[PDB]
RNA sequence: UUAGGCAGUAAAAGCCACUUGAGUCUGGGAUUUCCGAAUGGGGAAACCCACUUACAUAAGUAAGUAUCCUGUUGUGAAUACAUAGCAACAGGAGGCGAACCGGGGGAACUGAAACAUCUAAGUACCCCGAGGAAAAGAAAUCAACCGAGAUUCCGAAAGUAGCGGCGAGCGAAAUUGGACUAGCCCUUAAGCUUUACACACGUUAGACGAACGGUCUGGAAAGGCCGACGAUACAGGGUGAUAGUCCCGUAGUUGACGAUGUGUGUUCAGUGAAAUCGAGUAGGGCGGGACACGUGAUAUCCUGUCUGAAUAUGGGGGGACCAUCCUCCAAGGCUAAAUACUACUGACUGACCGAUAGUGAACCAGUACCGUGAGGGAAAGGCGAAAAGAACCCCUGUGA
RNA sequence: AACCGACUAAUGUUGAAAAAUUAGCGGAUGACUUGUGGCUAGGGGUGAAAGGCCAAUCAAACCUGGAGAUAGCUGGUUCU
RNA sequence: GUGGUAACGCAUGCUGGACGUAUCAGAAGUGCGAAUGCUGACAUGAGUAACGAUAAAGGGGGUGAAAAACCUCCUCGCCGGAAGACCAAGGGUUCCUGUCCAACGUUAAUCGGGGCAGGGUAAGUCGACCCCUAAGGCGAGGCCGAAAGGCGUAGUCGAU
RNA sequence: GGUGUGAAGUCAUUGAUGCCAUGCUUCCAGGAAAAGCCUCUAAGCUUCAGAUUGUAAGGAAUCGUACCCCAAACCGACAC
């Protein structure tokens, strides 16, 4: 996370940005059959979800 | 609308006074007619809804002092 | 007994609906008194 | 820029614990501590009946000199660029 | 041309249910509660992208949600679509 | 900025953080579904369906696509030219908002102890258009033979002169005391707006911030008693009763990277702007309206209608009209301040209210509820210092 | 018969019902009746005409505003 | 209890649990029994009328704290061009299941369209959307109108 | 409860207000529109693009769908 997600290209940060949002389906998935009790687990991906896309955003044009 | 598109004149609002002098509103009315104007610079007639004392003032001045006057006003001539 | 109220959703909609509203002049100044009113419901 | 943190040796200054020593647990933000062992309260619980300590008002609580051996006040002092707490009376920095 | 973004969003949640049992052992239907916006065709890749299934069928249904009074605060819980999809012959989720 | 934090109800749960990537505060970025001026078309607002162009290969994705006004390019009819038309492009606009402002329309109840002139009233209301103010403004003004010197607002003159079914009522100016002051151009100005360059100058997170013990009463001390101490700080609030010294503050002293605002210059690019000193104008006739002034003996102003000069040797005004005299130069423009208002933000104040009051609304209120709808429109605050909100036992329906 | 209607009576009249019920009664292929959607709006509409009807309201709807109209009338007007 | 001619004053027990306030001035939302006053509370009538079609119940068993009213069984009665079964509209979860019985239900209630929780609505073919248009609406330009707007062409909407 | 397994399953007659029938006859009051659809060409395109017939492969989305409807769930303030 951080601004070591600007270090890494537009193409890698689309690569984690996958891997989040497979982790996050993951989870989905979990929580609904209730095998997640770490439920703090899903706020870290959806806000580290949200730094790629800031990061990804910037990366954009410029 | 009755509105001269020469001089602007356009129906104003006063009173009828009887002998009793009860005011009742009225309007004042320009008297708005049509007339084809032949403007030789554009070779063409144009139909102007104007009074008539516009008609009196393009006698004046000529049609093409006023028509440039009212294309500047933003009338469509 | 027949009562007044007979409602079909259709003429609510097309007589006090939002869009019937918006569509005339004195319409919106409902709209904008029952908006300044703080009125939840605009519309019916 | 608060006189009375947690981890923070106090006395109470007001109430049925005036003058017994504690450690500050919790700082509410009501402006309340929780401090160990002071205003003890019975709740029934359903279970039994179990003393907790119940917050007090914060202004009720002195931080303890412990070298003086009394209740003091907590003044703002700049030492080394970082804003350090002393005690009014010594002079000395808590450890805060 | 459904993305993997897309994929990893429509389908929400597995759909617990007597219903969704019986379904299952019975039809070999597999009930997920599915996003608002996902349509049929979007549901079937998903299942099979994410699942490793192959997917005979899809039925959505919209279930409208429930008025509660909560007190004094009356409020509506929010409308849910479920999908109910069938698996080809075989293929276990 | 700093020890706690992950909004509340609202507990739990899983967590994070602890001297600085915990978190918070301020600012600026990013993201910003759909509806709504709503603008691709449509539509029962929050929905439905497209075209174009790119992409994808499957039956998707993204972007773009309103109307009008103004301008500029093309194209381009009836007839040659041309124009209309059509298209493209650029720049504007549209909606909302409590009041204040200018303008277009404009009542009636009522008063007149009836009522029609008159009043209410150019009010209410409707409409249009602004702006941070607006409008007005630089004498074709007054005055009175002396003089004054744009406009606006405030005090007088004065309920005076007048007007008025001379009823009810309406109501000036000259002149004078103030506030504020500024004039500048059609041979092209002042100002205004922009643009940057400077500089100042303020604002925008904040930080530090004095001095109290003992004893008594009490559940509790801030109270009492005793003796201290601070005060450029005894504003105010909180704390188990009433606190200068417990806390938050206060006085005072400090703080802005960046971002904003302001005022100066110094620039830019505009605007002012109508060009060129004012003719369909002044004046007149008829009908109305405005001026305190109701047509009166009624000057002046505006003009719907019909007319119509002079043009510094000239013209306007000086309350019918004439002479004389004085004063001003209309028919082109721009112009700050003193003025109006506050829905909104902050601070502070109250011989203002304290829950039938004060807002309709202290409380999940324009809610519930009522009504087809416009619209109408409530009631409802207070355990305790702290939930310590009554473990457990007993009656009872594992109730109340 | 349905359906539309509403001539008589009784009940009911703090109703079962702000116009009904029960027994009878009229029309019942027509100037019929009915559903859905349209249009007409307040000195206005609409009326096979009763001043009927225009949301249980009508010799001028309803709402809000002018507005605290006006009320030579009635009521009421608080301690010693 | 006491004082004064009075409005009222003073003292004090109990209650109450934090404010009150002399004196002299100052200012008023300053005094209520009436207004078919307004708001709330609580009476009287009165344990009165009534408990909403005179289609009708009887019994055995069950469950339950409790059963005329719920479940169940056997009988009886009632509707049957409906008091049955569907659909549109309109409503909006009332549907099904478990649980509860305070309030709601004109009684009780174990029951319920009541409370609480969970579940439930599956479409190429039904319907909508969609193509099409009727009445009619809106309506680029347009015509007309103080303004607002009115009318209307091309269009575009609009099912019944 | 579950599954499992299951006989006969014909004929005559009667007979709709349902169907043929948007028919037929007749009458006067003279009986939607538009599209889908068929066909014709125009401008325009002519190894095309298109058309037809066929054969494969794929698609057909989205929204509604519970429940009440001579009603205790709609309109009547009410389980009317």
């Amino acid at each position: 996370k951080a601004q070591d997600l600007r270090e890494k290209s537009v193409e890698e940060l689309n690569a984690e940005l996958m891997n989040l949002l497979r982790e996050q389906f993951n989870l989905r998935m979990q929580a609904a059959t209730g095998q997640l009790q770490q439920t703090h687990t899903l706020k870290a991906v959806r806000r580290d979800i949200a730094r790629v896309k800031t990061v990804l955003t910037e990366k954009a044009g410029a | 609308s009755r509105v001269c598109q020469v001089t602007g004149k356009r129906p104003v609002t006063g009173n009828n006074r009887s002998h009793a002098r009860n005011a009742t509103k009225r309007r004042f009315l320009p008297n708005l007619q049509t007339h084809r104007f032949w403007v030789e610079s554009e070779k063409r007639f144009v139909k102007l809804r104007l009074s008539a004392k516009g008609m009196r003032i393009i006698d004046k001045k000529g049609i093409d002092t006023v028509l440039a006057d009212m294309r500047a006003r933003g009338e469509n001539v | 007994m027949k009562r007044t109220f007979q409602p079909t959703v259709l003429k609510r909609k097309r007589t006090h609906g939002f869009r019937a509203r918006m569509a005339t002049k004195n319409g919106r100044k409902v709209i904008n008194a029952r908006r300044a009113k703080g009125r939840a419901r605009l519309s019916k | 820029a608060a006189k009375i943190r947690r981890n923070d040796e106090v006395i109470v200054l007001a109430g049925k614990d005036k003058g017994k020593k504690g450690k500050v647990t919790k700082v509410l933000a009501t402006g309340k501590v929780i401090v160990e062992g002071i205003n003890l309260v019975k709740k029934h619980q359903k279970g039994g009946i179990v003393e907790q300590e119940a917050a007090i008002d914060a202004s009720n609580v002195a931080i303890f000199n412990a070298a003086t051996g009394k209740a003091d006040r907590i003044g703002f002092r700049f030492e080394d660029g970082k804003k350090v707490r002393f005690f009014k009376s010594n002079g000395e920095t808590v450890s805060n | 041309m459904i993305t993997e973004e897309r994929i990893l969003k429509v389908l929400r949640a597995p759909h617990i249910s007597e219903k969704a049992t019986m379904a299952a052992e019975k039809a070999n239907t597999i009930v997920f509660k599915v996003a608002k916006d996902a349509t049929k065709k979007e549901i079937k890749a998903a299942v099979e992208k994410l699942f490793e299934v192959e997917v005979k069928s899809v039925n959505t249904l919209i279930t409208k949600g429930k008025t509660k009074r909560q007190g004094l605060r009356q409020g509506r819980r929010s409308d849910v679509k479920k999908a109910y999809v069938t698996l080809k012959e075989g293929q276990d989720l």
